[PDB]
């Protein structure tokens, strides 16, 4: 999956 | 100066790495608030004897989204390169891939980019 | 699964062992095998996948230094293992070049590859 | 023999495609089905001199996924080139982005590959 | 749309670009100095109708690095989206791919990113 | 989007 | 090919 | 740089 707690660590 | 150290995203996401004489990468990679759910693994590999012509020095890590906490069933690889001096760098394009059913396997992987320096935001 | 030795169509292999805590660590080398061939490959992988059918998100990098020669360049692998019979590993790739400044717009190549643990 | 004319993929979709002397591409994508509701709109670009080498002839093109039926918010883009022989084949890597959030826009493309043949995937062996 | 107009990287390269009614992109992609040389033609599709709830408009094109001056037999495309504001961007991926030979094939394709606005910088 | 229909399309 | 003069059209 | 006895490793 992309949960979106992943954001920051990708810059986003 | 080198790549050994602590290294943020423009967001604070942190990792803190030692680049090996052989060429290992060994860390973490934490969020801004840094708290131990957000915590994990990274590894990989970089040159260790890059040229000296001014050429960055190549790299790549690897981070699978798992910990003791909780799984997205996901892993990131970034590929790049450091750039020394005053205000050192690391320049990457990631690719993000979802373990996905083989009917989902075509939406399985994410790309982007980003951008690292030493300097805490 | 992921524990052993895979190809790719021309040959080119790699040992790879997934460890306890999702660690992976082995060898690339040519379809020759000759010492000169052989890299240092790291990665990570999800060591407890989804039971739905799901395959297994991974990834690795090779640096392209050894004791023999050096390319200055770096590649990751971003996929998925998928178990079975005819186990596989299917990948997107990333090749990255030291370059100057200048050239960094053209440092990073984009490509694919799949792996099985037969020889072609 | 050249880029002009019907291409599937593995899966039956099918592309039709008119490359233009100065280096037009135009044409449609649909699937393997063809009704109307699976055709989109295809644009893009090739070199229409490529060298006299051995090399294959760059091109890429672009399709948005809105007909007058659907729409998905997004748009895929094909990156590649043609190489001709006994077997003419396009070979491709893709960007697919869909329309995201500021939010989610990290999240919003997706890479992967395909490659085309002008045999249709029933009378293939 | 909001698309039609004249759109600026952080280096000054340009494009000027119709999006139609009919989810069409035309237009010319130049260079900071947009001598005639520099020029080439510029096709791609969006998303004429996206939806209202603050995502994106998705859109592509290509442009083949062929004009009557030079070739640098490759093409680039980009895929992203514009996103509507008080100052509207577009952000994009990018693929640049080369014509090779067969055994070159593994290196024909480079992946980056940009990002347009229309201020001129 | 990235619905289930596009899937053929992109190969998968 | 990838020549220099392409590099400002590809953000670089 | 991406020499040429690099592609078997890369599927090509």
């Amino acid at each position: 999956a992309f949960p979106d707690y992943l954001a920051e660590y990708h810059g986003g | 100066a080198g790549i050994t150290g602590t290294w943020y995203n423009q967001l604070g996401s942190t990792f803190i790495v030692t680049a090996g004489a052989d060429g290992a990468l060994t860390g973490t990679y934490e969020s801004a608030v840094g708290n131990a759910e957000s915590r994990y693994v990274l590894t990989g590999r970089y040159d260790s004897a890059p040229a000296t012509d001014g050429s960055g020095t190549a790299l790549g890590w690897t981070v699978a989204w798992k910990n003791n906490y909780r799984n997205a069933h996901s892993a990131t690889t970034w590929s790049g390169q450091y750039v020394g001096g005053a205000e050192a760098r690391i320049n990457t394009q990631w690719l993000l891939t979802s373990g996905t059913t083989e009917a989902n396997a075509w939406k399985s992987t994410l790309v982007g980019h980003d951008t690292f320096t030493k300097v805490k935001p």
